[PDB]
């Protein structure tokens, strides 16, 4: 029952380095889901919602990240974006189940959380599930510059604000995405 | 504002005993973290969010709980664990430390 | 290895203003947070506040608002504590700590302590 | 400053000739990533607008029939026409714009007779 | 499932087109990553492509010397050498991860003897 | 970059031996293990540590996260007898540890 | 594209002045602009940019304090203020957009803004 250092785990990490974790050789309860339904979106496609324990697969991969509220709806097939096209891109043909509840009471302070980082600008869009962890400058204009950072000359991570006072379109969905196969 | 409150501020125990240290907080809060401080120098890093003991402690020391009150369970006390035990807590507020308990043998 | 070594002890008239340095080593200075505790001999510890040091942003805490003021210089690894209006009551010793993971202090510091003088 | 300056200054060049024009760098404008040059030409008449007709490092720009060729590398810098036609006659500016102060001189246009 | 390339015994001063047959899964969608093996000395990393789109990657040792290509049509991928030397006389490989994107190099091809002292 | 422990090791049949590899900066949890006999190509057996492969017995355990990773090949019989890798995942390059080849 | 310029200014000594570059055919705010001004047939300095996306904008040390670069983003059009003339800028400006890719920093120039300096 390896279902239980996924979702209940301490710190996530951010948005442009998603954690995997794989999960093999037992299957699952999903228990907490679709049963305990303290989360706020199950937008789960090709499967049904309410068919998980009768079902087996090849290979359960399962991956993590913190988003904005506004950001939620990113995390899909081929609905493009902010962060779906320079952070985590979905494909047009991934069968699984999405899930995202909130997170204000653990990954807000006062003063910012300065610490969950997204990904702004980079060369071209992203292919599905690529990731890039590197920082390198994404020189917009026509010079190049040697990461001095100056005029178009960004750093491409830009970083979170996150406080308990604000509405829902600001604040860390603590976001989980399961990834499913045959064969 | 998040104010914690540790109620056994002074306990007493003999070698070879199981010592429960509780942490009653003002209304919610998540995880709870722990520090020890020897008298007289500078404070460790003891267990993280309930129940990890970061990474340099010796296993007896072992807590649970959840909602409001968190407690710390220490398996055997031996002649090392004279000092005192404060704590954080993880939550939106910033973190203000309790009060602690200090921890004398007998 | 990562340690928050800082500065000696110091002991000041009343009415002076106290620098406290913190040189931070081993791990990237502009990702953990820097906080700062305070200890009264005898009693327990309290907070005062911390300072981001990629972005410098700071928060205090309401009894100490106008004693406490903070720095960072980002290319220099070391943070700093403005103390100012110095009474004979702060009197005490003073960490550092670091943090990521929320309110979780990774590595303190080893301890230099503040006092008035006579 | 990143300063830089044509060494020929006069062309005194008539109909269907073999002409060059030159620049020298004060420093290199090699980026080492991508390992591109960073020179650039353009033409304008003593009347009109100027217009960019040399892409990175002495590419051609789709446009006017690119006959003209430029070239080099580092500091020392070509470019070259075959031969002089009607739209030849202005004058060409070499532009550098690797490091960020953009300063670009002049190399004048002249004929023969 | 499996991966299947070529052999060679070529001269110094050439230029070498290897192969890697891909045979079993979609071509377009997944990455194609080469490594290379000399007689110890632990394994590399060359680089790879995205043979849907062409999107090739490198590292910095790599870059300039292999000009990785591929094509749709014939299933397969292409790696090409350049400025070949005594060093480079080794075993190239090519692997497939296992669920793409960030993952394992689950399928392995069988090795290239590539031998080019002279 | 990763590093290895041993760039060789002797054990005899029963025996339990362990392999280590220590990763330079820090890896969330995505190295990846590989034994390869001297003739064929390299295969996987463990990847993202903890976890084991398909068509590999239940013999090879890794455990290990954080930054220092370990193999404990429980019963080396007379045929798990060859070298063995490491790897990385999050930064690119992916660049492997050195071998560490097992003998009698 | 077509980057059209405004008209020629005579301006007294020691006052402000906008230049307005009106342009479309494109989304103003995915490539720069930048100003350069040729001293009457010899275009030998720039006087700065300024990126649509983010406002931020960039002198040469030439021309610090009388150089101002402020370009709003709805109506597509670039503005230079030009603060106390004296008898040194007395010049043609053109305004300049950044290439189809960022491969160049000039090109689809504009008209000549003549302003002479009318004392
Ligand atoms: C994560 O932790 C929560 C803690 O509340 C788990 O909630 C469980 O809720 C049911 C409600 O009937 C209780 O019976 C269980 O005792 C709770 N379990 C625990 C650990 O306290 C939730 O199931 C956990 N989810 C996981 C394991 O990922
Ligand atoms: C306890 O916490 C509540 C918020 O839940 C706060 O309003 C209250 O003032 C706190 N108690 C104190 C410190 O007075």
């Amino acid at each position: 029952c390896p279902f239980g250092e996924v979702f209940n785990a301490t710190r996530f990490a951010s948005v442009y380095a998603w954690n995997r974790k794989r999960i093999s050789n037992c299957v699952a309860d999903y228990s907490v889901l679709y049963n305990s339904a303290s989360f706020s979106t199950f937008k789960c496609y090709g499967v049904s919602p309410t068919k998980l324990n009768d079902l087996c697969f090849t290979n359960v991969y399962a991956d993590s990240f913190v988003i904005r509220g506004d950001e939620v709806r990113q995390i899909a097939p081929g609905q493009t974006g902010k962060i779906a096209d320079y952070n985590y891109k979905l494909p047009d043909d991934f069968t699984g189940c999405v899930i995202a509840w909130n997170s204000n009471n653990l990954d807000s302070k006062v003063g910012g959380n300065y610490n969950y980082l997204y990904r702004l600008f980079r060369k071209s869009n992203l292919k599905p599930f690529e990731r890039d962890i590197s920082t390198e400058i994404y020189q917009a204009g026509s010079t190049p510059c040697n990461g001095v950072e100056g005029f178009n000359c960004y750093f491409p991570l830009q970083s979170y604000g996150f406080q308990p006072t604000n509405g829902v379109g600001y604040q860390p969905y603590r976001v989980v995405v399961l990834s499913f196969e045959l064969l | 504002q998040i104010v914690l409150s540790q109620s056994p501020t002074i306990l007493s125990a003999s070698p070879g005993e199981k010592v429960t240290m509780t942490c009653r907080a003002n209304s919610s809060v998540g995880f709870m973290h722990w520090c020890q401080q020897k008298p007289g120098s500078s404070p460790k890093p003891w267990i993280y969010a309930t129940s990890n003991l970061a990474s340099g402690v010796p296993g007896r020391f072992s807590g649970s709980g959840s909602g409001t009150s968190y407690s710390l369970t220490i398996s055997r006390v031996e002649a090392e664990d004279a000092a005192t035990y404060y704590c954080q807590q993880w939550s939106s507020d910033p973190p203000t430390f309790g009060s602690g308990t200090k921890l004398e043998i007998k | 290895q990562v340690q928050l070594q800082q500065s000696g002890p110091e002991l000041v008239k009343p009415g002076a203003s106290v620098r406290i340095s913190c040189k931070a080593s081993g791990y990237t200075f502009t990702s953990y947070y820097i906080h700062w505790v305070k200890q009264r001999p005898g009693q327990g510890l309290e907070w005062i506040g911390w300072i981001y040091p990629g972005n410098v942003k700071s928060i205090y805490n309401e009894k100490f608002k106008g004693k406490a003021t903070l720095t960072a210089d980002k290319s220099s690894n070391t943070a700093y504590m403005q103390l100012s209006s110095l009474t004979s009551e702060d009197s005490a010793v003073y960490f550092c700590a670091g943090e990521e993971h929320g309110n979780y202090f990774d590595f303190w510091g080893q301890g230099t302590t503040l006092t008035v003088s006579q | 400053d990143i300063v830089m300056s044509q060494s020929p200054s006069s062309l005194a060049v008539s109909v269907g000739e073999k002409v060059t024009m030159s620049c020298k760098s004060s420093q290199s404008l090699l980026y080492s990533s991508n390992q591109k040059n960073y020179l650039a030409w353009y033409q304008q008449k003593p009347g009109q607008s100027p217009k960019l007709l040399i892409y990175w490092a002495s590419t051609r720009e789709s446009g006017v029939p690119d006959r003209f060729t430029g070239s080099g590398s580092g500091t020392d810098f070509t470019l070259t026409i075959s031969s002089v036609k009607a739209e030849d006659l202005a004058v060409y500016y070499c532009q550098q714009y690797y490091s960020f102060p953009l300063t670009f001189g002049a190399g004048t246009k002249l004929e023969l007779k | 499932q499996l991966a299947q390339s070529g052999a060679e015994l070529a001269r110094p001063g050439a230029s070498v087109k290897l192969s890697c047959k891909a045979s079993g899964y979609t071509f377009t969608r997944y990455w194609m990553q080469w490594v290379k093996q000399r007689p110890g000395q632990g394994l590399e990393w060359i680089g790879a492509i995205y043979p849907g789109d062409g999107d090739s990657r490198y590292t910095q040792k790599f870059k300039g010397k292999a000009t990785l290509t591929a094509d749709k049509s014939s299933s397969t991928a292409y790696m090409q050498l350049s400025s070949l030397a005594s060093e480079d006389s080794a075993v190239y490989y090519c692997a497939r991860r296992n669920y793409y994107g960030y993952d394992a190099f689950a399928y392995w091809g069988q090795g290239t003897l590539v031998t080019v002292s002279a | 970059v990763m590093t290895q422990s041993h760039k060789f090791l002797s054990t005899s049949v029963g025996d339990r031996v362990n392999i280590t590899c220590k990763a330079s900066q820090d890896v969330d949890t995505a190295v990846a293990w590989y034994q390869q006999k001297p003739g064929q190509s390299p295969k996987l057996l463990i990847s993202w540590a903890s976890t084991r492969h398909t068509g590999v017995p239940d013999r090879f355990t890794g455990s290990g996260s954080g930054t220092d990773f370990t193999l404990t090949i429980s019963n080396v019989q007379s045929e798990d007898l060859a070298d063995y890798f490491c790897q990385q995942y999050s930064p690119y390059p992916y660049t492997f540890g050195g071998g560490t080849k097992l003998e009698i | 594209v077509q980057l059209q310029q405004s008209g020629p200014e005579l301006v007294n000594p020691g006052a402000s002045v906008k230049i307005s570059c009106k342009t479309s055919g494109y989304t103003f705010t995915e490539y720069t602009m930048h100003w350069v001004k040729q001293s009457h047939g010899k275009s030998l300095e720039w006087i700065g940019g300024i990126n649509p996306n983010n406002g931020d904008t960039i002198y040469n040390q030439k021309f610090k304090g009388k150089a101002t670069l402020t370009v709003d983003k709805s109506s597509s059009t670039a503005y230079m203020e030009l603060r106390s003339l004296t008898s040194e800028d007395s010049a043609v400006f053109y305004c300049a957009r950044e290439g189809d890719y960022y491969v160049s920093s000039y090109g689809y120039w504009g008209q000549g803004t003549t302003l002479t300096v009318s004392s």
